[PDB]
C-alpha cells in the first residue's frame, strides 16, 4: 500500500545515501592546496550600451562574437553590433513582459517568451528587409523561465508549471515532454555536443535529461532554498549552480555528488546569474548586492570583482573566442568589458 | 535535503492538554522563520501561529488566542507547542512550516496545495 | 496518492542502480582540462593591444 | 564704478563720506569671486549624462547668462574715452542681463507644472523653453532700440541712461518677473510645512532672484544700508548658485564621486 | 569611410530617432496592478470599469481626463506566487481587494496583506485597499445570526471613534463592525511602515461607480510626493 511504498522510499534513499558516502576518498580543496592563485583581476568598461527604458531582463551572444541581443521590459528586443556600438535591429514585442531570449547557430532566428506562456519565434534573413513573426508556439501552463535552440527545426522551453518541453517548429506540436520537478523550472543549458541537458528547480534540486528517450537519469541535492542559474562546464562533465540563499556549488556527473562550494561570511544576498570561462579557470556570478564576483573554480576565492552598476544585476555572458564579458542590470544599462 | 518530522499526536477528552514538537534536519535553524498550520476534515490550510528568528517577536490567530502557546528552540532544532484546554472544533492534521528565504520578514506559500519545505503531520483528536 | 508513490519508487529503483567512480578522477580530470587550454584564455592572458578589437 | 547702478534709477545720488572706495572693493570681490564657480557649475550640468532633465537645461542657460554678463562687465563697463565703440557695450549687457531674469522665471514654472499639474505630457516643450528664454531679450532689445537708439551710452559709464526715462526698458521688466515668482515660491512653501524646510527653503530663492528689489530702495542719503544689503547678495549669485545647487545636492555629490574615481 | 560604415550608420541614426518616440509614449502612461482572492468581486469592478474604454495574463485600458491607465490582472498560474510578483516593482500602485462579508476568512486576507507590505521588491509601492460588499455585512449583522465576537475577541471592547462619518443614517452597530474591520488593516499599515509608502482605504459595493476617481486622486497624491522628494 502506500505505507509500504513509502518505506521502500526511504530504504532506497538511504542506500543512496551510503553510496554516495562510499565514493568520497578524497577532498578537491586538498589537491588543490599546491596549485598557484591566478592574482588579481582588474578589467575595465571597454563601452556602454545606452537605449533601454526600463530593466534589461535577458541577454544572449551570438555565435559570431560580434554581434548581441537584449530584451527589456518595456516592450524591446534590440540587436548591437559590440564592435562599433551600432544598433542593427530592434524589434516591438506583443506581450510587454518578457523573461528570456535566445540566439540560434545559424544567425537566422531568434526567440523570446515570458509570463503569457507562448514562445515566439522571429525571422532575420527575409526577402525584404524586414523582422516578422514566423511561429507562436502554445501548450504551457505557466509562464516560460529559458529557451534554447538546437537547430533551425528544434527548440526546447521550460516553465514554471513544473515540466520541460521539445518542440518541432514546423508543425507546432510538442515530440516530448519530461516531468519530474515538484516546484518551478529556473534555468537551461545544452551540452556542447547537444544530446543531454540540465535543469534546476525552485526547490534543492537539479536534474539530467536524455533528449532522445524522454527521461530522467540523474538528481542532484545540496542546497536550501531556491535555485537560480546553471550552465555547463566546457567538457559536458560538470555544472555549477547558484541559489538564493548566497551559496554556489559544482557538480560532476560521474562521482555523482559535488566537489566543491564556493560561499563566504559576509555576503547575505542570493545569485542571479551564472557563466563560465573559456579554459573553466573563472567562474562569473552576478548578486544584488549590486555587484559581479569573479571566482577561480579550483580554489574557492574570489579573484576579482566589477563594479558600476547602480541596481540589481540579472544577466552575464561570454563569448565563444573568450574576449569579453557582458552585464546587464536593473539600472538600464549593459556593459562590456575586457 | 531539507527534513521537518512531526510528533505528539493523539486522542483526549474534552478540557484536556498535549504538546507538539517538530524536528528539523537540513538547514541552519536559527535564520528562519518560523509557522504552525493545521487542516481540518473538509476545509483547506489555515494559519494557527508564527514566530520569529530569536524568539521576541510572536503572533496568534484570534480563535487559539488565550489557549495555545509557541516557543522555538534554536540549540535543539526544535519547533514547540502546548495546549491547554482543547474544544471539539481543534481535531484535525497539524504541520509545522518553515521559509523559503533567510533573513527576511516576508512569508509567502505557506498554505499552498503543494510547498516545498513541510512536513507530514500528526493527528489531533479531541471526543 | 497510490500512483506518485509507485512512481516516486520506480526512479528510485532506476537511479540507484548506476555505475559510479571516485572523486579524484573527476578533480583530475578538470585540472588536467584547465591546464590543456591555458595559453589560450585571454582573460588569464590578456592580448597585445595589436589584436585586440574592445581595445584597439 | 559699483554693482549697484544696474538698478539704480536715482541720478540725484551726491555723496559726502567714503563709502565709494568700500563699495567698489565690495563690487570687484563679489564679481570676481565669481566667474570661477559659474565654470564649475557650466561643466557639471554639460559633460554628465545622468544629470539630463529640463531643470538641468534651465541651470545651465542661466549659468552661461551670468557668466557672459559679468565677464562683459568687468572689462568695458568704464571705457568712455571712445564714443562710438562703448555704445554697442551699452546693448550687448542689457541683453544679457534680461535673458538671466528671463531664464529664473522659468524656473518658477518648472515649480507649478510638478505640483499643480502633477501628470507628464506626451509632447516635449524643449523648444518653447528656448523660445521665451532668448526670444524675449531680443524682442525688448530690438524695440527698445527702434524707439531711441542714441541712449546706449552716457558720459559716466557706458551704460544705459537716467536722464531720460528709457532706464524703465531694463528695471520695469525685472520687478515683474520678482512679482511672479513670489506667488510661486508661497506654493512651494504651502505644501512643505502642511503636508510634511530652512535648506530648501533658502536654495528657491537663490534661483528666484527677489533680492534684487534692496536695490530699488536705495533713494537718498542715511539709507546707504540697503546698497549695501544689495550689492552683499546680489553680486554674489554666481557663488550662491553654486553652493547650494553644486554641492548640497546628493545626485551631484555621487555624479562626482563616480567619475572622479573612476 | 566606405559604403558599408555609412550605410550602417545611418541605418542607426533611424532606429535612434524612432526610440525617441518611443520613449515619450511610455512615460505618459501609468500600470496598475490588480490582486484579490476567489470570493471578492474582482471580475466585476474589471467589467465595470470597463466602461471607460490559455492565457497566462489579463489587460485592460481606461482614461480619465486624458490620463491612461493599463490594469494588469493574473490568470492561469499556479498557487504560488514568490516569483512573478518581482515584475511588478515599479507600477504606480497595488489595488488589493477584500471581501468583508466572510468572518470565516478575514484572517487569510490579513496575512495576504502582511505579505504584501513586508516584502523587500515592494517597500516604495503603495496600495488602495478596497472593501467591498458591504451591503450583505450590513444585513448580515442586523440579522444577528453569527457573532462577530466568535472570531475576533478583542470587539466586546472596542468603541467607534471619534472622526467617524456615519452620513447614510446607518445603525450604529453597522458603523461599529464597519470601523473595526478597517481599523484591523490600519493597524498593520502603520506598524512597520516608514513614511516611504502609504495606505488608502474606501468602501465599496457592487453597484458604485466612483472607483476610477479614487484611483486618479491616489494616484495625484503619490506623484506629488514623489515630487517635493526630488527637491528634498
Amino acid at each position: 500500500e502506500l505505507d509500504q511504498l513509502r518505506q521502500e522510499a526511504e530504504q532506497l534513499k538511504n542506500q543512496i545515501r551510503d553510496a554516495r558516502k562510499a565514493c568520497a576518498d578524497a577532498t578537491l580543496s586538498q589537491i588543490t592546496n599546491n596549485i598557484d592563485p591566478v592574482g588579481r583581476i582588474q578589467m575595465r568598461t571597454r563601452r556602454t550600451l545606452r537605449g533601454h527604458l526600463a530593466k534589461i531582463y535577458a541577454m544572449h551572444w551570438g555565435t559570431d562574437s560580434r554581434l548581441l541581443v537584449s530584451a527589456s521590459q518595456d516592450g524591446k528586443l534590440i540587436i548591437w553590433d559590440s564592435y562599433t556600438t551600432n544598433k542593427v535591429h530592434a524589434i516591438p514585442l506583443r506581450s510587454s513582459w518578457v523573461m528570456t531570449c535566445a540566439y540560434a547557430p545559424s544567425g537566422n532566428y531568434v526567440a523570446c517568451g515570458g509570463l503569457d506562456n507562448i514562445c515566439s519565434i522571429y525571422n532575420l534573413k527575409t526577402r525584404e528587409g524586414n523582422v516578422r513573426v514566423s511561429r507562436e508556439l502554445a501548450g504551457h501552463t505557466g509562464y516560460l523561465s529559458c529557451c534554447r535552440f538546437l537547430d533551425d527545426n528544434q527548440i526546447v522551453t521550460s516553465s514554471g508549471d513544473t515540466t520541460c518541453a521539445l518542440w518541432d517548429i514546423e508543425t507546432g506540436q510538442q515530440t516530448t515532454t519530461f516531468t519530474g520537478h515538484t516546484g518551478d523550472v529556473m534555468s537551461l543549458s545544452l551540452a556542447p555536443d547537444t544530446r543531454l541537458f540540465v535543469s534546476g528547480a525552485c526547490d534543492a534540486s537539479a536534474k539530467l535529461w536524455d533528449v532522445r528517450e524522454g527521461m530522467c537519469r540523474q538528481t542532484f541535492t545540496g542546497h536550501e532554498s531556491d535555485i537560480n542559474a546553471i550552465c555547463f562546464f566546457p567538457n559536458g562533465n560538470a555544472f555549477a549552480t547558484g541559489s538564493d540563499d548566497a551559496t554556489c556549488r559544482l557538480f560532476d556527473l560521474r562521482a555523482d555528488q559535488e566537489l566543491m562550494t564556493y560561499s563566504h561570511d559576509n555576503i547575505i544576498c542570493g545569485i542571479t546569474s551564472v557563466s563560465f570561462s573559456k579554459s573553466g579557470r573563472l567562474l562569473l556570478a552576478g548578486y544584488d548586492d549590486f555587484n559581479c564576483n569573479v571566482w577561480d573554480a579550483l580554489k574557492a576565492d574570489r579573484a576579482g570583482v566589477l563594479a558600476g552598476h547602480d541596481n540589481r544585476v540579472s544577466c552575464l555572458g561570454v563569448t565563444d573566442d573568450g574576449m569579453a564579458v557582458a552585464t546587464g542590470s536593473w539600472d538600464s544599462f549593459l556593459k562590456i568589458w575586457n | 535535503q531539507v527534513q521537518l518530522q512531526e510528533s505528539g499526536g493523539g486522542l483526549v477528552q474534552p478540557g484536556g492538554s498535549l504538546r507538539l514538537s517538530c524536528a528539523a534536519s537540513g538547514f541552519t535553524f536559527s535564520n528562519y522563520k518560523m509557522n504552525w498550520v493545521r487542516q481540518a476534515p473538509g476545509k483547506g490550510l489555515e494559519w494557527v501561529s508564527d514566530i520569529s528568528q530569536s524568539g521576541a517577536s510572536i503572533s496568534y490567530t484570534g480563535s487559539v488566542k488565550g489557549r495555545f502557546t509557541i516557543s522555538r528552540d534554536n540549540a535543539k532544532n526544535t519547533l514547540y507547542l502546548q495546549m491547554n484546554s482543547l474544544k471539539p472544533e481543534d481535531t484535525a492534521v497539524y504541520y509545522c512550516a518553515r521559509c523559503p528565504a533567510p533573513f527576511t520578514r516576508d512569508c509567502f506559500d505557506v498554505t499552498s496545495t503543494t510547498y516545498a519545505y513541510r512536513g507530514q503531520g500528526t493527528q489531533v483528536t479531541v471526543s | 496518492s497510490i500512483a506518485q508513490a509507485r512512481k516516486l519508487v520506480e526512479q528510485l529503483k532506476m537511479e540507484a542502480n548506476i555505475d559510479r567512480i571516485k572523486v579524484s578522477k573527476a578533480a583530475a580530470d578538470l585540472m588536467a582540462y584547465c591546464e590543456a587550454h591555458a595559453k589560450e584564455d585571454p582573460l588569464l592572458t590578456p592580448v597585445p593591444a595589436s589584436e585586440n578589437p574592445f581595445r584597439e | 564704478t559699483n554693482f549697484a547702478v544696474l538698478m539704480a534709477h536715482v541720478e540725484v545720488k551726491h555723496s559726502d563720506a567714503v563709502h565709494d572706495l568700500l563699495l567698489d572693493v565690495i563690487t570687484w570681490v563679489g564679481i570676481l569671486l565669481s566667474l570661477v564657480c559659474l565654470l564649475i557649475c557650466i561643466f557639471t550640468f554639460c559633460f554628465f549624462r545622468g544629470l539630463q532633465s529640463d531643470r538641468n537645461t534651465i541651470h545651465k542657460n542661466l549659468c552661461i547668462s551670468l557668466f557672459v554678463a559679468e565677464l562683459l562687465f568687468l572689462i568695458g563697463i568704464n571705457r568712455t574715452d571712445q564714443p562710438i565703440a562703448c555704445a554697442v557695450f551699452a546693448a550687448l549687457l542689457h541683453f544679457f542681463f534680461l535673458a538671466a531674469f528671463t531664464w529664473m522665471f522659468l524656473e518658477g514654472v518648472q515649480l507649478y507644472i510638478m505640483l499643480v499639474e502633477v501628470f507628464e505630457s506626451e509632447h516635449s516643450r524643449r523648444k518653447y523653453f528656448y523660445l521665451v528664454g532668448y526670444g524675449m531679450p531680443a524682442l525688448i532689445v530690438a524695440v527698445s532700440a527702434a524707439v531711441d537708439y542714441r541712449s546706449y551710452g552716457t558720459d559716466k559709464v557706458c551704460w544705459l541712461r537716467l536722464d531720460t526715462y528709457f532706464i524703465w526698458s531694463f528695471i520695469g521688466p525685472a520687478t515683474l518677473i520678482i512679482m511672479l515668482n513670489v506667488i510661486f515660491l508661497g506654493i512651494a512653501l504651502y505644501k512643505m510645512f502642511h503636508h510634511t524646510w530652512v535648506i530648501g527653503a533658502i536654495a528657491l530663492l537663490c534661483l528666484l532672484g527677489l533680492t534684487w528689489a534692496f536695490g530699488l530702495m536705495y533713494i537718498n542719503e542715511s539709507t546707504v544700508i540697503m546698497a549695501y544689503l544689495f550689492t552683499i547678495f546680489n553680486s554674489l549669485q554666481g557663488m550662491f548658485i553654486f553652493i547650494f545647487h553644486c554641492v548640497l545636492q546628493k545626485k551631484v555629490r555621487k555624479e562626482y564621486g563616480k567619475c572622479l574615481r573612476t | 569611410l566606405s559604403a558599408e560604415d555609412k550605410a550602417a550608420v545611418e541605418r542607426s541614426k533611424m532606429i535612434e530617432k524612432q526610440l525617441q518616440k518611443d520613449k515619450q509614449v511610455y512615460r505618459a502612461t501609468h500600470r496598475l496592478l490588480l490582486l484579490g482572492a476567489d470570493n471578492s468581486g474582482k471580475s466585476t469592478i474589471v467589467k465595470q470599469m470597463r466602461i471607460y474604454h490559455t492565457s497566462g495574463i489579463f489587460e485592460t485600458k481606461f482614461q480619465v481626463d486624458k490620463v491612461n491607465f493599463h490594469m494588469f490582472d493574473v490568470g492561469a498560474q499556479r498557487d504560488e506566487r514568490r516569483k512573478w510578483i518581482q515584475c511588478f516593482n515599479d507600477v504606480t500602485a497595488i489595488i488589493f481587494v477584500v471581501d468583508s462579508s466572510d468572518y470565516n476568512r478575514l484572517q487569510e486576507a490579513l496575512n495576504d496583506f502582511k505579505s504584501i507590505w513586508n516584502n523587500r521588491w515592494l517597500r516604495t509601492i503603495s496600495v488602495i485597499l478596497f472593501l467591498n460588499k458591504q451591503d450583505l455585512l450590513a444585513e448580515k449583522v442586523l440579522a444577528g445570526k453569527s457573532k462577530i465576537e466568535d472570531y475576533f475577541p478583542e470587539f466586546a471592547r472596542y468603541t467607534t471613534p471619534e472622526d467617524a462619518t456615519p452620513e447614510p443614517g446607518e445603525d450604529p452597530r453597522v458603523t461599529r463592525a464597519k470601523y473595526f474591520i478597517r481599523d484591523e488593516f490600519l493597524r498593520i499599515s502603520t506598524a512597520s511602515g516608514d513614511g516611504r509608502h502609504y495606505c488608502y482605504p474606501h468602501f465599496t459595493c457592487s453597484v458604485d461607480t466612483e472607483n476610477a476617481r479614487r484611483i486618479f486622486n491616489d494616484c495625484r497624491d503619490i506623484i506629488q510626493r514623489m515630487h517635493l522628494r526630488q527637491y528634498e
